[PDB]
C-alpha cells in the first residue's frame, strides 16, 4: 500500500506569519496521460467536518481564500500559506487517490506562542475520599507551554509510575496556554503506609526541575 | 448545497451489532459514490471502504475484513453501514464520504459510537481543598473531582455560571468503564474561606444534581 509521511508533527507560529506543510508519498503519484497528482489537502475545525483546500496539488477550489495555495508534483508536496488568521486553528490531513486502498496523513497541527510556567498545585486528599475506601492524591499543570512535559510521582523517595492518569487538554483561546492533569489514585491501607508524597515535574524553560511535596501526618 | 444527514450517537453493548445511515439530499444518489471515513485517536483517520449504488461495486479495507458490509437504499436515497463483532478499539467517529468529483468531497457531521459493558451510575464527587494553612501565591485554586459516571458528558460550573472566567476543564479517562474528569479555577485570597464556594455538575442521562459547597 502506499504509505505517506508529513514533517514536522507541530510548530509554532505567530499571526501573519507564512506556514509551510510537507507531504511525503513513497511511490509516484503522477499520472502521465493528464499530468495530474492524485492527492489533496484536507482541513478539519475542531468541532465539524473535514474540508477540502486543494485539489491537484496545485490548484485552489471555489470558497478557498487566496492565502491557501499550493506546489508541488510527484513526490514532494507543499502547501504555503501567505499570512494565517485568527480561524486557522485547524488540523491538517493529506490523502492520495492514486491507487486503491485509500490511506490518510499523520496530521498537522500549528500552535501559538509563548513562555507560560506553573509553580504549585499540589492538593491533598479530602476525608470524603476515604470513606469509600480508595484514595487520590492530584497534580494539575496549569498556565504550562510548551504541551512537551513530562511528570513524575515519587512516593517517599521511590518511584511509581502505576495508576498515573495524565489529561492533556487543548490550548486557551484567552492566553493562548495549556492545563494538564495527573491523577494517581490508590487503595486506603497503602494511603496510610506512607508520609510524604512528592509531585515531580521537569520544564524546558528551567535549568532546574520544580519541587514540591506536602506531609499526611 | 448537499446535505449529509447521519444518525445520532448510539449506546451498544460489546456483541451487538450497529447500523450506521447516512441520509442524502439535494443530488441523485444513482451518479455519485459513497465512502467512508473512520476518526481514530483523535487525529488519525483511517479508510473504510466505498461502494457504487448502480452496479453494486462494492471495496473493503484490510483492517475492515469480515467487519464492514455496505448497502445502499436506491427507494429512501441514503446509506448504510453496519459492524459485526464490535470490540473495544471500534471505539471511534465514523463520517460518510460523498464522492462527487476529483477536485471536491463533501462530508457528514459523524457519528458517535462509544463501546462498552456498561450501566449508568449517579457520578460522587468530592471537594478538593488545600492543606496547608499559608501560601505565598495571592490567587488560591481549588477543585472538585468527578469520578463513577456513565455515559458523556458531564458539565461542570462553578457557583452557578457567576465564576465564568478561569476555568479549566480536563477531559475525561476511561478506567475501568468508566470515566473521571476534573476542573480547576482560580480564585482570589479575599473571598476564601470567608466566602464559600460550590461545585455543580449536571448529568442529564441520570436527572441528578449534586451541589458540593466547598
Amino acid at each position: 500500500d502506499i504509505v505517506m509521511s508529513q514533517s514536522p508533527s507541530s510548530l509554532a507560529v505567530s499571526d501573519g506569519e507564512r506556514v509551510t506543510l510537507t507531504c511525503k508519498s513513497s511511490q509516484s503519484l503522477l499520472y502521465s496521460t493528464n499530468q495530474k497528482n492524485y492527492l489533496a489537502w484536507y482541513q478539519q475545525k475542531p468541532g465539524q467536518s473535514p474540508k477540502l483546500l486543494i485539489y491537484w496539488a496545485s490548484s485552489r477550489e471555489s470558497g478557498v481564500p487566496d492565502r491557501f495555495t499550493g506546489s508541488g508534483s510527484g513526490t514532494d508536496f507543499t502547501l504555503t500559506i501567505s499570512s494565517v488568521k485568527a480561524e486557522d486553528l485547524a488540523v491538517y490531513y493529506c490523502q492520495q487517490y492514486y491507487s486503491y486502498p485509500l490511506t490518510f496523513g499523520a496530521g498537522t497541527k500549528l500552535e501559538l506562542r509563548a513562555d507560560a510556567a506553573p509553580t504549585v498545585s499540589i492538593f491533598p486528599p479530602s476525608s470524603e475520599q476515604l470513606t469509600s475506601g480508595g484514595a487520590s492524591v492530584v497534580c494539575f499543570l496549569n498556565n504550562f507551554y510548551p504541551k512537551d512535559i513530562n511528570v513524575k510521582w515519587k512516593i517517599d523517595g521511590s518511584e511509581r509510575q502505576n495508576g498515573v492518569l495524565n489529561s492533556w487538554t487543548d490550548q486557551d483561546s484567552k492566553d493562548s496556554t495549556y492545563s494538564m492533569s495527573s491523577t494517581l489514585t490508590l487503595t486506603k491501607d497503602e494511603y496510610e503506609r506512607h508520609n510524604s508524597y512528592t509531585c515531580e515535574a521537569t520544564h524546558k524553560t528551567s535549568t532546574s526541575p520544580i519541587v514540591k511535596s506536602f506531609n499526611r501526618n | 448545497e448537499v446535505q449529509l444527514q447521519q444518525s445520532g450517537p448510539e449506546l451498544v453493548k460489546p456483541g451487538a451489532s450497529v447500523k450506521i445511515s447516512c441520509k442524502t439530499s439535494g443530488y441523485t444518489f444513482t451518479e455519485y459514490t459513497m465512502y467512508w471515513v473512520k476518526q481514530s485517536h483523535g487525529q488519525s483517520l483511517e479508510w473504510i471502504g466505498g461502494i457504487n449504488p448502480n452496479i453494486d461495486d462494492t471495496t473493503y479495507n484490510q483492517n475492515f475484513k469480515d467487519k464492514a458490509t455496505l448497502t445502499v437504499d436506491k427507494s429512501s436515497s441514503t446509506a448504510y453501514m453496519e459492524f459485526r463483532s464490535l470490540t473495544f478499539d471500534d471505539s471511534a467517529v465514523y463520517y460518510c464520504a460523498r464522492d462527487d468529483k476529483a477536485s471536491f468531497a463533501f462530508w457528514g457531521q459523524g457519528t458517535l459510537v462509544t463501546v462498552s459493558a456498561a450501566k449508568t451510575t449517579p457520578p460522587s464527587v468530592y471537594p478538593l481543598a488545600p492543606g496547608s494553612a499559608a501560601q505565598t501565591n495571592s490567587m488560591v485554586t481549588l477543585g472538585c473531582l468527578v469520578k463513577g459516571y456513565f455515559p458523556e458528558p458531564v458539565t461542570v460550573t462553578w457557583n452557578s455560571g457567576s465564576l465564568s472566567s478561569g476555568v479549566h476543564t480536563f477531559p475525561a479517562v476511561l478506567q475501568s468503564d468508566l470515566y473521571t474528569l476534573s476542573s480547576s479555577v482560580t480564585v482570589p485570597s479575599s473571598t476564601w474561606p470567608s466566602e464559600t464556594v460550590t461545585c455543580n455538575v449536571a448529568h442529564p442521562a441520570s436527572s441528578t444534581k449534586v451541589d458540593k459547597k466547598i
